[PDB]
């Protein structure tokens, strides 16, 4: 019904807490002492404990995890009605910052490099039985070439949904969805029974790859109802309008393909941005 | 009408009655996120919406910008505005308060809406989207029933159209639901115009004349009654299916012509709005004699 810090591998003597780090819709995102640590509290209901202790074995799954491109996760300690998640904090800025910064360079090898830095993650990821399911740029950090992927798996436990007969979606989100998640999205649909899947995953990489190279996300002019159904029907984008190579648009018919087992694996995907010019 | 000019000069005389806005002039007097305030520096019950944006003081200067015109649109069809201030993390927006809310919540009300009172908010609609493009070059991009508000004065006015380009854009969150009043190509992405605002209107008369949301059509069952769906379902249903029409028994053809015109898929053969303003509908409902006030205030209760 509990869990403590001391079954940590970590070992832990004091906590410190210091200032929020940023706002979000999941929890509060401080500061931490431990070397320096990103603390994440969150509060629970009191209810759909069959939920909790479910979050509970994700949370243990997270402690077998260890990867240069996957931040490390340092502990949690459960104490009703409050949560927290430890992990070890990033230097630098997220890609989401980087990406939009005019006075930063990201030529075709830089993001070839990036996007390769994310597979490798990812792939890890997938390979312990573990899915992001919210894999985006405000959760890659980047700080002169080191690239970590963070918040994987939370989305499950988010509660991000929560007006009467009416879904909320921010902006970023849908975009992000592969088809066959984005046809099911209803006002009374739920994080915890949502179809993702490891082709999910991929099909949100393939959301980041557009936004390494157009440095803004895809349907960034249209209102959500109408990125909920062109994307239902299969409707995507592609790189030309900028110039960009056929190279590095097969990159993205590939991701974002449209039946599930089109899409590759984040091995044959590495494989596929290591023969870029 | 001679009279609206004299109601809009007098709406005018309150204009200056106040000059800036700021959060401690309001008290809450009730909610209709928009609130009913009592200001103090003017005797004036005013209507404050708030929306809530965390973001850089460089941009809301953009958009306090663009919000100021509506300072200089006025019309007995548009609701009357204010002014506009930021405070907190939430950017207010002032205008008229309407003593009988908004269409949908008097739709709640009452059972349906009779064809005689829609006629007259079809012709106020068409004039308010007619004035909006022709004097502003502006198109509403959100008509539907929750936006159109009414009085015991017995006005109708449009409100919440999209002046400001940047706002749209700094809204972080949008709230889908199951029903939905975008056009079809809108839907498509493609190009839109006015065209859109009409089918908006199309389907917001054909919901209020019958008292339900008409996509999906409901069966045979259903409609002798009256006399579980996901989002893409709904969206697909109105690019693709045919579009709602009224029952044929008990509505005149000139209504039912009217919104099916209104209701044309291809937004090139959807009637305009120069085109709305000589349909015999409006027409035949411009030279008639309905108590509008007192419709309103006998079936809702002022
Ligand atoms: N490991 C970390 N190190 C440093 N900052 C972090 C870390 N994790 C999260 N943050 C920051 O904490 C803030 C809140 O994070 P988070 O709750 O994940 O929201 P977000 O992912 O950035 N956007 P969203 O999930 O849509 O609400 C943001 O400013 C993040 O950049
Ligand atoms: N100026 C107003 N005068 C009187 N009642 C109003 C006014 N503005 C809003 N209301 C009422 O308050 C409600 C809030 O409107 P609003 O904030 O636009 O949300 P909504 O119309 O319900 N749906 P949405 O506009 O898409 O968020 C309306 O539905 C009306 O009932
Ligand atoms: O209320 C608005 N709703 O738009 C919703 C978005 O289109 C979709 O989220 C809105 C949008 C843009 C803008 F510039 C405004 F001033 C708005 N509000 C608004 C406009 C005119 C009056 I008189 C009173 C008002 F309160
Ligand atoms: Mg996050
Ligand atoms: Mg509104």
């Amino acid at each position: 019904t509990s869990i403590f810090l001391q079954e940590w591998d970590i070992p832990f003597e004091q906590l410190e807490i210091g200032e929020l780090i940023g706002k979000g819709r999941f929890g509060q995102v401080y500061h931490g002492r431990w070397g320096e640590v990103a603390i994440r509290l969150i509060d629970i209901e009191r209810d759909n404990e069959d939920q909790l202790k479910a979050f509970k074995r994700e949370v243990m799954a997270y402690r077998q995890t260890r990867h240069e491109n996957v931040v490390l996760f340092m502990g949690a300690c459960m104490s009703p009605p409050h949560l927290a998640i430890i992990t070890s904090l990033c230097k630098g800025r997220t890609l989401y910052s980087v990406v939009r910064d005019a006075k930063i360079v990201l030529d075709v090898n830089k993001t070839r490099q990036i996007a390769q830095e994310i597979v490798k993650g990812m792939g890890y990821l997938h390979a312990k039985g573990i899915l992001h399911k919210d894999l985006k740029s405000k959760n890659v950090f980047y700080d002169n070439g080191k690239v970590v992927i963070t918040d994987f798996g939370l989305f499950s436990i988010s509660g991000v949904l929560q007006r009467e007969d009416k879904l909320r979606i921010q902006n970023g989100w849908l975009c992000h969805l592969a088809p066959e998640i984005i046809r099911q999205l209803s006002p009374d649909t739920e994080e915890d029974k949502l179809p993702f899947s490891k082709h999910s995953d991929v099909f949100a990489l393939g959301t980041i790859w557009y936004e390494l190279h157009a440095r803004e996300w895809p349907f960034k002019t249209q209102p959500a109802e109408a990125i909920i159904w062109q994307m239902g029907t299969g409707m995507k984008p592609n790189l030309s309008q900028i110039g960009m190579g056929k190279e590095i648009s097969d990159i993205l018919l590939f991701c974002w393909a449209f039946e599930q087992e089109e899409r590759p694996t984040f091995t044959k995907l590495m494989d596929m941005l290591e023969k870029l010019p | 009408d001679e009279q609206q000019r004299k109601r809009l000069e007098a709406f005018l005389t309150q204009k200056q009655k106040v000059g800036e806005l700021k959060d401690d002039d309001f008290e809450k007097i009730s909610e209709l996120v928009v609130f009913k305030v009592s200001h103090k520096p003017s005797g004036l019950v005013m209507a404050r919406k708030l929306i809530h944006l965390e973001i850089k003081p460089a941009i809301r200067n953009q958009i306090i910008r663009e919000l100021q015109v509506l300072h200089e649109c006025n019309s007995p069809y548009i609701v009357g505005f204010y002014g506009a201030f930021y405070s907190d993390g939430e950017i207010s927006i002032c205008m008229e308060h309407m003593d009988g809310g908004s269409l949908d919540q008097v739709l709640k009300k009452a059972g349906r809406i009779p064809e005689q009172i829609l006629g007259k908010v079809s012709i106020a609609v068409i004039k308010g989207l007619t004035y909006l493009r022709e004097k502003h070059k502006i198109m509403h991009r959100d008509v539907k029933p929750s936006n159109i508000l009414v009085n015991s004065r017995g006005e109708i006015k449009l409100c919440d159209f999209g002046v400001s380009g940047q706002l749209i854009d700094s809204m972080a969150n949008s709230f889908v639901g199951t029903r939905s009043y975008m056009s079809p190509e809108r839907l498509q992405g493609t190009h839109y115009s006015v065209q859109s605002d009409i089918w908006s209107m199309g389907l917001s008369l054909v919901e209020m004349a019958v008292g339900r949301y008409p996509i999906p059509p409901p069966d045979a069952k259903e409609l002798e009654l009256m006399f579980p769906m996901a989002i893409f379902e709904l969206l697909d249903y109105i690019v693709n299916e045919p579009p709602p029409k009224l029952p044929s028994a008990v509505f005149s053809l000139e209504f039912q012509d009217f919104v099916n015109k209104c209701l044309i898929k291809n937004p090139a053969e959807r009637a305009d709005l120069k085109q709305l303003m000589v349909h015999a509908f409006i027409k035949r409902s411009d030279a008639e004699e309905v108590d509008f006030a007192g419709w309103l205030c006998s079936t809702i209760g002022l």
